[PDB]
Formats: C-alpha cells, sequence, structure tokens
C-alpha cells in the first residue's frame, strides 16, 4: 500500500497482538503456609530446646 | 539560529542521516524529514522497586 500510495503520519497503534484471558483468582503456592522468615522458624525451635 | 544536539549536526551539513532513538514531533518534523517509526513507544516514568 505504501508502494503505490502515500501515506501519513501513523495516529493509531496496530498490529498482530494476543488476547489472552485472565487468570481469575491466583491461588496461594505451596510455600504460602509460611509467614515467618527461616529465621524465625530455627530460632523458635532453639528456643523450644 | 540554535539547533542544539544531533539535530543541528544533521541541519548544518556534518551528518546527512540521524540514525538514533530520535523521537517524533512537530518541531523536528517542521525542519527536518522523518522516516516511518522503527519503533513504537511512549513516555512512561520509572521509580526505584
Amino acid at each position: 500500500r505504501s508502494e503505490i500510495v502515500d501515506f501519513s503520519v501513523p495516529f493509531v497503534e496496530t498490529g498482530i497482538s494476543v488476547m489472552v484471558a485472565r487468570s481469575n483468582g491466583t491461588v496461594s503456592p505451596s510455600a504460602f503456609l509460611e509467614p515467618y522468615s527461616p529465621a524465625v522458624w530455627v530460632m523458635m525451635f532453639v528456643m523450644c530446646l | 539560529k540554535e539547533w542544539n544536539g544531533m539535530m543541528g549536526e544533521l541541519l548544518s551539513g556534518q551528518a546527512d542521516m540521524i540514525v538514533a532513538p530520535l523521537t517524533i514531533n512537530n518541531e523536528r518534523a517542521q525542519y527536518i524529514e522523518f522516516s516511518k517509526p522503527f519503533k513504537y513507544q511512549g513516555l512512561t516514568i520509572l521509580v526505584k522497586k
């Protein structure tokens, strides 16, 4: 089209894009059961002993 | 009279091509000729994480 005609400045962008449905409700990972830092758990064990 | 930077170099005659990340806007378009964009972008804010 640009070879036989003369276009202008593109006032809107386009292209071959991809549409993907968003994953509703991200699940907490397996390691989500540890809010305490690793040093936290170790210190608790040592105090218990 | 004052075209500071790489733009002055192209306009004065030192260089006849300005291959670089040069944004397309009205002021430059009035004086020099811009080819079709090779990358579409836009101003954005960068902040520290």
